């Protein structure tokens, strides 16, 4: 986990979308494309955050398990 | 191959009686018709002015019969604001003096070694920065030889990048002639440069710009082994910077330079035209029926009257409603009615006040009321009357008496009478009379009766042209024509658009090219006197 | 601890509605709902992947640093030699799954190849790798 | 919560307003108390209102009538035609246009990779609304094989298997499957056969679909005001 | 509908030697390129 | 279902000495290769 | 116990399999747990499976779906025609051919020492199956006098005593006895007279026998799977 | 035209040429009733050496060539037979063509 | 008479002369049944170099020259053919004039 943030993910998605087609050029607030990509990137951000938290929890759990230090 | 197929029909789900307006506006292009459905669309298009207030009024004239697909136009011969700096040409989208306060200004960033643009327009709370102008890719070197340099130069005949060369010491590793080949874009170039054993042309971290290969700027003799040198192409990259977001367009006549945050100039609203004939022509074939000019001038009124007569002569019937002045005496109204004396023109006498949705208690002349009456008429069904309909006007500059109203109606002038404690509004429309004062003739005198006739004839013409003209002539054609006409006349009866029609009177005769047809109809009317007598009786 | 498919889909729909009112159909078979459902399924699969990785790390991460390997159950595999009567008169093809066995009651274990093999014409004997169908020391 | 708001009309009185809304003039004192009005409640013009803008209201000023209003139980006859259009548009939903290029997936109805997104010409994703939306959804359901869509076993149709012999029996099977697929949509009130024929290879048929009426869609959308979702999870 | 109409009676055949003579009449197909329609309004009174 | 249909009256038989002259008509079998479906939308006010 | 076994199809997913069998994609994690699969559950080809043959499955590998399957309650429409032939063959039983040389015991129907075993031409005992078996058993029952067979008083027929006079009465007696003998067989759903005639000495008659249908025999045999006998003790 | 792979009952993932597929198509045709078509019938082929596009299939069928098109998530198999066309390319004649 | 731009499915804007429009009329008429006429039929053209007026169309038609008009009165505009008149001049002969 590299701890990405929402703005970079959305910017990358919008940049690739523009690069694949010159027809789509309306990414203003309230647009359908921007909302969809925003939701996807938000979910990716939450996945990354929870993965970091779960890895921290896993490190504590493996320390407890390896030595049987209850 | 074998495959499944699927069709869908929608013609059974469903004239529209489109409404038009021409007037002064603070935004939008000149001499250009638009179709409007929402108020946010008109606000984006027309920034301000009377025309936007008339659109609002028309969509809020009546609670139950607001119009749709309003067609609007700007009469101001405005121009957009522009400016020049270095080799650049700056031109704004907005027409008029509003574009003058758009602020534009180029800067440089020392950390990125890249130009920067910033455009601010405080009227719309616009503030954006386009950092990293140019800086398309970085050239980097991983060898251990004496030196490593590159060079890109323009072709003066076309200002296109003649070559793109990588060198170790003095000789060349591989040169990409960008004026030819398939390396039209920078990405084709970098994808092959990175494959070299000891060279890289990494696209810049500031987004994937992906600019044309021919538009690269002129840079020669720069150390790759010491620095990650930037090839820039500032002008071609400004297309990527202003690809989608930006009020102001740019062009290059030369070299670009930074400059101060300077406001535009040259933005002109322009004087209004004296004659609207050239403006009016644009509505020749737009399909509109009711048009109202936003002007109190008798010359405009005569121009519109001529225009609607010409369009009615060309098979496109139209009607107009006019007004002007504040608190115009009855003499002026009679003079205006005598000057026009047109069936297809209606005069409005009263002027008053309207409560906008924004909260403005807008006191307006009489043509704004004529806009409202037109919007209510267009909202009504084909052949329904605007008699005794509510108007929702806040107040009026006069309260005409029962004799004054009888004089105005006898002179073919529309008027509004104050009325107390009715459920909807405190005002109603007394009559739907036209300027033509021949009350014996019901078609010319009454707006409703002639609108019914005109829509009936237009719909019959359009359907007969669409259906049978150009098809084949067979034995079943005549019967089919009669059945189609009968179905049409039964549809019209079902919609209450006519009173009744005898089916047997419909005759069809077919001979070669021609198709001779004849029929009878009892036309629609709306009541204008209602009488009720009572008889009293008793038992002993 | 982790989101799930229904929750991810619901949050995606809520965020889409909040971003814009231009879309309001979220019924089954809708393109937009299908796309969000696919994204939700991928995210749920990544969540399961992270769960597997953390469950492995909890019980193997720390001890592995001290050069201690946990013995995983494996299928017995090895090389076998196939000899031909003569050099091949054409390209022979041995498809994956081709079974090898032993003619004894002591070893009823069955071995099969897990990949395709080709013997060239010029060859006279070719070696291939076979994997025991059963995990354990029985192979 | 929602309340009615009244614009002062020319030479109106509080008693008339009370009669009009509460059905009795006795509530005029409550109307004064709630709006905090001084004795000249409805002045003639704004010049009088300048004397005490806080406690007086002039013509064109908006009063508040604290009666609990609700958008349902409203006579559809009052609703404007544009308002009815917008309401049925909301009821039948807005979705991204995928059934563009009708000819292409009409030439290859049974195959996959047949439809795709499109742009509206204004650099935004294309959208189909109202009747266009219903067309898109019905076409997509009919074209989708049943059980192929993930997370939705029953969505689709079995027409890909009904490429049978040229007899009335297979015609009836096709018709029954089409009626099942159309009935599966909640918005489709009913569907029924119109006419069919067989031309050897080619089968041809046509159907009639009655979507929910304007009244029902209006009632549904105005009921949805209580929740504020204004969205479709059918 | 490639032809409009034809009377079957006119189809007469003469046979003599190696020669066959046939007469017929056919009404050619035609396509509409003009429509003229007349409309007349009339009053009506309804009672009861 | 190995044929579509046959008219029974068209079947004729003629017997003369050794020969037996027969004639008949059949509508032959086919399997569909295009299936078309059109829809019509309607509403009530 | 029996379970379904699924062959991985091209570019299949576990979610699709779960939807297909369990009717819901949620069981994909149970499917992974039961089959003991690592994260790339369905690899593209065997080269990826070489990296971890134990924990990965490629295309053409067989998965196990622990759903309790049962061969009864299976739609006969799926069953292949050869499978139906084998099932009815099992239902109607296999027996050693004794009714060979039809002419000989047709010339001496009432006598003993009329039928005998025979060889199949491949040095094994001859065998009659399905319809041939039913023919053999019905012929043998009709030909056997009732009460002559040991351990089976009721097996046989009384035709050896019905060599009576040439009148309709004896014809009716023969017909009734034949119907009784045919009804005695459990597999014979019904029997009925078609036509008869008398030519002085010689009587002639013909009957119609409806054996149990394919559907019933299929249901019986697939039910027998639960016991595994696959044999007939009627 | 297409050649691919079949999962034998013995467990062999036999990659075979195209005539083995023609054997399979013949066995399926012979299995069908008299005058029933092999159009859109499932084949149960594990995989194929090519995945022809909607234009390539239309070219092959217009040239009187049988082909198999990949198809996703159908109840029986992931493949079906597009058409029962013959080498004779006179599509107007239904006897010779089909 | 008319020449205009045809938007190719490939995305090229084919601004072409009038004989390509004649090719389009011929391809339209070849698909139409015997006895029919291209009169009032759509042409599927994006734009035309000239928008002929009523006087111009009437003059072209009387001179025996085919022209196309742009219908804007409808809610959705399209181009339609006005007639299928031949270059032979005497209208008294309907066979040769059509």
């Amino acid at each position: 986990m590299k701890t990405r943030k929402l703005t970079n993910i959305l910017s990358k998605l919008i940049d690739k979308t523009m690069a694949g087609t010159s027809k789509i050029t309306d990414f203003t607030p309230g647009s359908a494309s921007r909302s969809l990509l925003e939701a996807v990137s938000l979910e990716i951000e939450q996945f990354y955050i929870l993965t970091k938290e779960n890895i921290d929890w896993g490190i504590q759990e493996g320390i407890i398990e390896a030595f049987d230090f209850q | 191959r074998p495959h499944a197929s699927i069709e869908v029909d929608t013609s059974g789900i469903g004239s529209e009686k489109v409404f038009c307006l021409i007037g002064q506006a603070e935004g939008g292009e000149p001499n250009t018709v638009y179709e409007l459905r929402n108020y946010s669309q008109a606000k984006r298009l027309f920034r301000s002015g009377e025309l936007l207030d008339a659109i609002e009024l028309a969509w809020g004239s009546n609670p139950n019969y607001t119009a749709g697909r309003i067609l609007a136009m700007r009469i101001e011969d405005a121009k957009p604001a522009s400016a020049e700096i270095g080799g650049l040409k700056i031109t704004s989208k907005i027409y008029g003096n509003v574009a003058n306060n758009i602020q534009v200004g180029l800067e440089k960033n020392t950390l990125s070694d890249s130009l920067r643009l910033r455009v601010i327009f405080q009227d719309d709370r616009f503030n954006e920065v386009y950092d990293n102008i140019g800086n398309i890719f970085t050239i980097k070197y991983k060898g251990e030889e004496a030196n490593a340099t590159f060079s890109v130069e323009h072709d003066e005949e076309t200002q296109k990048a003649s070559r793109l060369v990588l060198k170790v010491g003095d000789q060349e590793v591989k040169s990409y002639d960008l004026t030819g080949g398939a390396y039209d874009y920078t990405n084709a170039i970098i994808t092959d440069i990175n494959q070299l054993p000891d060279f890289e042309a990494k696209l810049s971290p500031f987004g994937d710009k992906n600019l044309e290969s021919s538009k690269l700027d002129k840079i020669e003799n720069a150390n790759i082994k010491d620095k990650a040198v930037y090839v820039k192409a500032v002008f071609g990259d400004l297309e990527k910077q202003t690809a989608y977001n930006g009020i102001v367009s740019f062009e290059q006549l030369k070299t670009i330079e930074p400059f101060e945050l300077t406001k535009l100039k040259g933005g002109t609203n322009g004087e209004p035209p004296a004659t609207w004939a050239d403006k009016l022509d644009k509505f020749a074939h737009e399909g509109g029926y009711y048009i109202v000019p936003l002007s109190s001038k008798q010359s405009v009124h005569a121009e519109v009257a001529s225009f609607v007569k010409e369009r009615s002569d060309a098979g496109e019937p139209m009607r107009a409603i006019v007004g002007g002045g504040f608190n115009e005496s009855k003499e002026q109204l009679f003079g205006r009615q005598a000057s026009l004396s047109n069936p297809r023109v209606s005069l409005v006498a009263n002027s008053g006040t309207f409560v906008m949705d924004d909260g403005r208690k807008n006191h307006v002349p009489a043509y704004m009321v004529a806009v409202a009456l037109g919007g209510l008429a267009s909202g009504l069904e084909i052949g329904e009357s605007i008699t005794f309909k509510p108007l929702r006007v806040s107040s009026l500059d006069q309260i005409y008496e029962s004799i004054d109203l009888d004089e105005l109606n006898e002179n073919g002038i529309i008027s509004i009478e104050f009325v107390r404690n009715r459920t909807n509004t405190f005002f109603r429309i007394v009559d739907d009379v036209t300027t033509f004062n021949d009350k014996s003739d019901p078609v010319k005198a009454e707006m409703a009766v002639g609108e019914a006739n005109d829509f009936l004839v237009s719909e019959l013409k359009v359907q007969l042209e669409d259906q049978f003209i150009g098809t084949r002539t067979i034995n079943t054609s005549a019967s089919i024509i009669k059945d189609f006409i009968q179905s049409y006349l039964g549809r019209k009866k079902r919609d209450n658009e006519i009173q009744d029609f005898p089916a047997e009177d419909v005759q069809v005769i077919v001979e070669g090219n021609e198709a001779r047809i004849s029929m009878t109809v009892y036309p629609i009317r709306s009541f204008k006197k209602i009488s009720v007598s009572l008889v009293y009786k008793q038992q002993t | 601890k982790t989101r799930k498919l229904t929750n991810i889909l619901s949050k995606l729909i809520d965020k889409t509605m909040a971003g814009t009112s231009k879309i309001t159909d979220f019924t089954p078979g809708s393109a937009s709902r299908s796309l969000l459902e696919a994204v939700s399924l991928e995210i749920e699969q990544f969540y399961i992947l992270t769960k597997e990785n953390i469950d492995w790390g909890i019980q193997e991460g720390i001890i592995e640093a001290f050069d201690f390997q946990k013995r995983q159950s494996k299928r017995a595999y090895g090389d076998v030699t196939i000899q031909f009567y003569q050099p091949l008169d054409m390209r022979m093809y041995i498809p994956a799954g081709t079974t090898f066995t032993s003619t004894r009651q002591e070893y009823p274990q069955q071995f099969e190849t897990l990949v395709d093999y080709y013997a060239e014409p010029d060859s006279t004997e070719i070696v291939v790798e076979v994997y025991c169908k059963e995990t354990g020391v029985a192979g | 919560m929602r309340f009615k708001k009244h614009v002062v009309q020319h030479e109106e009185t509080m008693q008339a307003i009370a009669q009009r809304y509460y059905g009795d003039v006795s509530y005029w004192i409550d109307l004064v108390e709630h709006n905090n009005l001084k004795y000249p409640y409805l002045v003639e013009t704004d010049e009088e209102k300048m004397k005490d803008p806080e406690r007086l209201a002039s013509t064109g000023d908006t009063l508040i009538i604290p009666i609990e209003s609700d958008l349902t139980d409203v006579s559809a006859k009052e609703i404007n035609s544009r308002d009815k259009d917008v309401l049925v548009e909301l009821a039948l939903g807005r979705d991204l246009n995928i059934t563009a290029d009708e000819k292409y997936f009409n030439e290859h109805g049974t195959s996959d990779n047949i439809l795709a997104f499109s742009t509206n010409g204004n650099g935004d994703l294309d959208t189909v609304k109202g009747i266009d939306n219903m067309k898109q959804q019905l076409q997509a359901r009919l074209l989708t094989p049943r059980g192929s869509l993930m997370l939705h076993p029953n969505y689709g149709s079995d027409l890909h298997n009904l490429f049978g012999l040229n007899i009335p029996e297979q015609a009836t099977l096709i018709e029954m499957e089409v009626l099942r697929t159309l009935t599966s949509d909640n918005r489709v009130k009913s569907a029924n056969l119109i006419d069919w024929k067989i031309q050897g290879n080619v089968y041809s048929g046509q159907f009639s679909v009655e979507i929910k009426s304007v009244e029902e869609s209006i009632n549904f959308v105005l009921g949805q005001d209580e929740e504020g979702i204004f969205a479709l999870f059918e | 509908n490639e032809i409009q109409d034809f009377p079957a009676e006119d189809v007469q055949v003469i046979v003599e030697g190696n020669e066959a003579r046939i007469s017929m009449t056919v009404y050619p197909i035609r396509s509409f390129k003009k429509i003229s329609v007349s409309l007349v309004y009339k009053q009506q009174t309804l009672q009861a």
